[PDB]
Parts: C-alpha cells; sequence; structure tokens
C-alpha cells in the first residue's frame, strides 16, 4: 500500500541529489 | 555502474543484493517488491550456455545496503530463498526474452529506514512514462567499467526509441524489452554494467510521487560503448505471469 | 550478450 515511498525521501519530504533530472525530463 | 555516483542512504531502499553462496560472491541485483517477494533477471537464476542453474539453496539475498563489502549491522537484512519462480517462456537460448524471475524470501522481511519495497506498474503508468527522452534510474554494485565500487552506484538514463535501439544492434529485440543511455550526440555517458544486473530501472511518477520499477537490467554488448544502450526486460509487459505466482501462493 |  505504501510501495514506492522512500521512508528518508517521500515520506520526510526530502528530496535526493539527482531526482530533478528525472521531473525535469518529462518536460 | 559506468559513469554513476555513489547513493545517497536509502536512496534505494528496494535494492536487492543476490548472493552466491559457494564460492561467496555478488551474482547480481534484484529489487523489494514486497515484504517477501524479489524480482531479478531469468539469466542471473539460470544461463545454461555459461552452465548457471542455481537452486535456492545455492543463493542468499542481502537486504538494506549500501556498502559493497562490509556486514551492516542493525541495518542489512540476510534472507534465505525458499522457490525461485522462472518466467515459463524465458527464452535463454536466443535474446534473453521475458528476462524476469521472482524469488520468494523464506520469512518477510521487516521494513525500515533502509527497507522498502518498489512499485510495479499498471497500464497507465507504462503508457505515460515508457516514452522515449524520459529518463529513468539504474543502481547498483557492478563494474565500474567494461574496478568495483565501494558503495552502491546511481545513474539516471533517458529511454531510447525503439528503431534506434534496434539499429544499434544485431541481437533480436523483442516489445518485452527496451532500451535506454545516452546517444552518441547528447555528450552524457552511463550505462549498467556486469554485476548490476537484475537490478531495477525505475522511473518516479510525476502523478503520485511513487516509485515504479519499469524494468530489470537484462543484457547489453560490453557496457557505455558508443552507439549501444543497455537492454532491459519490460516488467509492466510480464506483469501478468508476475501476478500468477504471488497470487496462486499458497493456494 | 547477458548482464552476468
Ligand atoms: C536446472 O537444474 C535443475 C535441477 O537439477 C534441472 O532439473 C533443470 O533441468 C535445469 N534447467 C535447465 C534449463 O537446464
Ligand atoms: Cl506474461
Ligand atoms: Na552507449
Amino acid at each position: 500500500a505504501d510501495c514506492g515511498l522512500r521512508p528518508l525521501f517521500e515520506k520526510k519530504s526530502l528530496e535526493d541529489k539527482t531526482e530533478r533530472e528525472l521531473l525535469e525530463s518529462y518536460i | 555502474i559506468v559513469e554513476g555516483s555513489d547513493a545517497e542512504i536509502g536512496m534505494s531502499p528496494w535494492q536487492v543484493m543476490l548472493f552466491r553462496k559457494s564460492p561467496q560472491e555478488l551474482l547480481c541485483g534484484a529489487s523489494l517488491i514486497s515484504d517477501r517477494w524479489v524480482l531479478t533477471a531469468a539469466h542471473c537464476l539460470l544461463y545454461p550456455p555459461w552452465d548457471k542453474n542455481f537452486t535456492e539453496n545455492d543463493l542468499l539475498v542481502r537486504i538494506g545496503k549500501h556498502s559493497r563489502t562490509r556486514y551492516e549491522r542493525n541495518i542489512e537484512k540476510i534472507s534465505m530463498l525458499e522457490k525461485i519462480y522462472i518466467h515459463p517462456r524465458y527464452n535463454w537460448r536466443e535474446n534473453l526474452d521475458r528476462d524476469i524471475a521472482l524469488m520468494k524470501l523464506k520469512k518477510p522481511v521487516a521494513f525500515s529506514d533502509y527497507i522498502h519495497p518498489v512499485c510495479l506498474p499498471d497500464r497507465e503508468t507504462a503508457a505515460s512514462l515508457l516514452q522515449a527522452g524520459y529518463k529513468g534510474r539504474v543502481t547498483g554494485w557492478g563494474n565500474l567499467k567494461e574496478g568495483q565500487p565501494s558503495v552502491l552506484q546511481v545513474v539516471n538514463l533517458p529511454i531510447v526509441e525503439r528503431p534506434v535501439c534496434k539499429d544499434s544492434t544485431r541481437i533480436r529485440i523483442t516489445d518485452n524489452m527496451f532500451c535506454a543511455g545516452y546517444k552518441p550526440d547528447e555528450g552524457k555517458r552511463g550505462d549498467a554494467c556486469e554485476g548490476d544486473s537484475g537490478g531495477p530501472f525505475v522511473m518516479k511518477s510525476p502523478f503520485n510521487n511513487r516509485w515504479y520499477q519499469m524494468g530489470i537490467v537484462s543484457w547489453g554488448e560490453g557496457c557505455d560503448r558508443d552507439g549501444k544502450y543497455g537492454f532491459y526486460t519490460h516488467v509492466f509487459r510480464l506483469k501478468k505471469w508476475i501476478q500468477k505466482v504471488i497470487d496462486q501462493f499458497g493456494e | 550478450x547477458p548482464x552476468i
């Protein structure tokens, strides 16, 4: 139910050092 | 992973290391898709041309890891396997079509800050996200060049159009595969490599912020060669089989 | 060939 939401990132409202690159690729 | 960087702690909490017991060695990557099911490449478990045919008690998995070699107390979990399941139409003779396997843990693993499952895509997520130019992420403890890292490596790579994938290789590509990597004109490099196979190609959904495993590191010709691309098992296309194995367990 |  909680799959794919990382305890040390999404669950704490923190982003990792390169995930922005993925987001920007969709545009 | 070629031309990647060190993962952050907990960056890929679904990452699994598949370990050979005898001799002790890293075999492959894998991914945690629930508390008791691990996804990997079939060729990690079964590849007769190189005399590979592992049984459950030949292997173990290590979950929650960061360091390639150190035992990480109170962080990592070492699990035995109850049963391996290989896709019944896995084509090891030809081109690794349907290169996918499931491994059932002997006991479910407890989740933690370091151990947490990835999502599998549904039809809409696959249709939306598996498009050329969109980037996903590959992770592993494999070779740094076509030489092993101290800690888990990560690189983001773009999905490549099928005709470009096909023109890059004489190997027969099927719709159960996709390829990813930079083109020679894009000025960036990166690839999975030997030791990374079986590990996950993941995408973060812009719609719900969840990480989905779209691919499994499957095959390639060398690593990070100009004009070559890495090939990945298309997880969504094989999902009915995954669901069947999981659903029939104990029934 | 194969990832391995
Ligand atoms: C793998 O090993 C098992 C156990 O001995 C055997 O039954 C099977 O034939 C082997 N698989 C292949 C495809 O060679
Ligand atoms: Cl299927
Ligand atoms: Na390349």
